[PDB]
């Protein structure tokens, strides 16, 4: 029932030349930009990724961005968002992408990465977020993928770590933060990206979950993150990155959430909001640009539904998990 | 517009002198109440800055070591103060929610009854605010707070009014806890039956009821060895969402749980009916389809192996 209902004059066509243009031009100079700079390593990642889907991550500045990154990583070993922030699990994450992207990771120092990644598991297998302790099946996920990229998964205990994101599995087929906590696309994202990246899909109830997921989709042909709720552009890379994860993608009406991912296109500055006629934000461009492709856009570099980066850069680091048939 | 314009630009301004005094201060060893009063100003607005969550943390160690116990305990009440004002104007802020509960894990006796006053609160404002339900069972777990309790809770929510997963979501996980074992009792599973079946013909349109049922369908040890009173209630149920296809002709929940409940009972007697309830559905639910016809397909190919298995 609750739903966004497209405009008859919504963009129905890709506009890769605007989006290029507004992510290109982002950050130049700004209030929310200013105040999101907690996050900017992450931000960072969104831009050269979907720039790099485009073919264009070329007029990004590679060498800034390397001076930022080595700028960010902490005497622990764990990068920051930004000079001066505090160095946590998700942007050690991020850094590392955009270093795989770059091919430039020995940029940081690679095994205190891994001894802050390490030093971050519970008794439990479970992942804090940073030496402040918050648990969330995100930081489960962090930590595989950044191991990953880096070839060090066995740094970890994985046994352990796999027990707990199995006790994150719900009622319905899905996942969420912690023991207990309800099913949310964000952390079905996380967790089944955990298990392709750990080996063990087979625990995943593929046909229960993949319900659940593709009844995400809403009458307007958007995907919401959890029953009941309104739909968002970036769920097209949470609720569809996990359904390929587990071999159901065909379980989504493709032409209809199309044509929902081109209507959050803003026709004039470019770049995709959560929804049609909302303020676009790099976040959203990733994820709509990143859910285009994984429906199949001519366009689009194809991506890797456990990454989040274009399939081409995993090929050659040799990290390509198997997913369910 | 200019006026609009020109007040978060003053308003950035501020923030970033703030933001600079805050870093200076730490790079300088200065953990201090001033640091708490420039971080509650940037907090305010921008409670995702978790990095002066951390700058807070800091300082209220720092402070305890140095200031009486009176003097902390001061301080404590403060911050629980400034906490809640935190979430009033951003209630999903993960660091907001954190540093609470940072807060009172530090605590030698909390008050935790009042936490779960807070949790009540806050859901009945929102009652879909996974943050709020994760400090609940935090809270709960802490204060040991027995399953049979919480799941009081979840009744009267449910009843209340719809909206409504993270309520069925939450009976999900500790219904089983009433009910442990290395699967739920019958006499556990056909009074659930009842609770959502009430709630779906009261509501047919609530989706939740429709998820947490069709678990409860699959939840039974271990049939068809149906007794005589789960195969009168399960054909019962079918029969009413058959009435309920009549009243509501659109709605795909009700046709679906047919098809569940013919399976139920048995998929090879209903063979011919589950076959006509997928063209249905399919036309119903076009969005579906394909998750339809693969489901299908497994119903057939059970069908198979339950023929083959004559004898
Ligand atoms: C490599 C990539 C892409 C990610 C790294 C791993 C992380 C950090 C994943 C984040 C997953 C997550 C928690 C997504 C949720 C984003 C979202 C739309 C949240 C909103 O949730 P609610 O609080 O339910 O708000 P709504 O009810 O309004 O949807
Ligand atoms: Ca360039
Ligand atoms: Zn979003």
């Amino acid at each position: 029932q609750k739903d966004v209902t497209i405009k008859s004059d919504a963009p129905d066509t890709l506009l890769l030349e605007k989006h290029a243009d507004y992510i290109a031009s982002y950050g130049s100079k700004d209030y929310e930009y200013c105040m999101s700079e907690y996050l900017r390593m992450s931000g960072v990642y969104w831009g050269l990724t979907v720039m790099d889907l485009m073919g264009q991550l070329h007029r990004m500045n590679k060498e800034e961005i390397l001076v930022f990154i080595k700028s960010c990583q902490h005497e622990c070993g764990g990068v920051s968002a930004s000079i001066g922030h505090d160095p946590h699990l998700l942007y050690t994450l991020s850094a590392v992408q955009i270093l795989t992207l770059y091919d430039s990771i020995h940029v940081i120092n690679v095994d205190k990465v891994v001894a802050y990644v390490q030093s971050l598991q519970k008794e439990d297998g479970s992942f804090a977020g940073d030496i402040w302790g918050e648990i969330d099946t995100r930081f489960s996920f962090c930590a595989v993928a950044t191991l990953a990229l880096l070839g060090k998964l066995d740094a970890i205990n994985v046994e352990k770590a796999i027990e707990f994101v199995l006790s994150c599995m719900n009622f319905d087929g899905g996942f969420g933060c912690r023991p207990g906590s309800e099913s949310h696309a964000g952390q079905i994202y996380c967790c089944t990206g955990f298990l392709a990246i750990t080996s063990q899909l087979h625990q995943v109830n593929s046909d229960l979950l993949g319900w659940w997921l593709c009844e995400r989709q809403l009458p307007s042909g958007g995907l919401n993150g959890r029953p009941e709720k309104l739909p968002d552009v970036c769920y097209s890379w949470w609720v569809l990155a996990s359904l390929k994860i587990i071999g159901r993608l065909h379980w989504i009406d493709r032409e209809k959430l199309r044509s929902f991912i081109l209507a959050c296109q803003d026709e004039e500055t470019g770049g995709f909001a959560d929804r049609p006629g909302d303020m676009v934000d790099p976040f959203h461009t990733l994820f709509g640009i990143a859910g285009l492709s994984l429906l199949g856009e001519e366009q689009i570099k194809p991506v890797s539904p456990v990454f989040c980066m274009p399939e081409e850069v995993l090929q050659r680091v040799n990290v390509q998990p198997e997913l369910v048939s | 517009a200019e006026a609009k314009r020109l007040e978060r630009e003053q308003k950035l301004k501020l923030y970033q002198s703030a933001t600079q005094a805050v870093f200076q201060k730490r790079q300088a060893g200065e953990l201090d109440e001033s640091v708490l009063e420039l971080t509650s100003q940037i907090l305010g607005a921008n409670p995702d800055f978790a990095t002066l969550w951390n700058c807070r943390r800091e300082v209220l160690q720092h402070l305890e070591t140095e200031k009486s116990p009176e003097e902390s305990a001061a301080l404590v009440k403060a911050e629980l103060g400034f906490l809640e004002s935190c979430l009033r104007v951003n209630p999903k802020s993960y660091g907001t929610w954190h540093h609470r509960c940072w807060l009172l894990s530090r605590l030698p006796e909390p008050n935790w009854a009042r936490e779960l006053e807070l949790c009540a609160r806050f859901l009945e404002a929102d009652e879909r605010n996974f943050h709020c339900w994760d400090y609940r069972r935090f809270v709960a777990a802490q204060a040991a707070v027995a399953p049979a309790e919480e799941l009081a809770f979840t009744d009267s929510l449910i009843t209340r009014n719809f909206s409504n997963y993270s309520s069925w979501h939450y009976r999900s996980c500790l219904l089983p806890q009433l009910h442990p074992q290395p699967r739920l009792p019958e006499n556990v599973l056909l009074k659930e039956l009842e609770l959502v079946q009430n709630a779906f013909f009261t509501d047919p349109n609530d989706q939740s009821a429709w998820f947490y049922h069709r678990w409860l369908l699959g939840a039974g040890s271990g049939r068809c060895e149906l007794s005589v009173e789960k195969s009168t209630v399960l054909q019962s149920e079918l029969e009413s969402c058959k009435e309920l296809q009549e009243l509501e002709p659109e709605n795909k929940w009700c046709l679906l749980t047919i098809i569940l409940l013919m399976r139920a009972l048995d998929p090879l007697l209903y063979e011919k009916e589950t076959l006509q309830y997928f063209s249905t559905l399919k036309a119903v639910d076009p969005m579906r389809a394909a998750y339809l016809d693969d489901l299908r397909s497994k119903f057939l190919l059970e069908n198979s192996v339950l023929k083959m298995e004559y004898a």
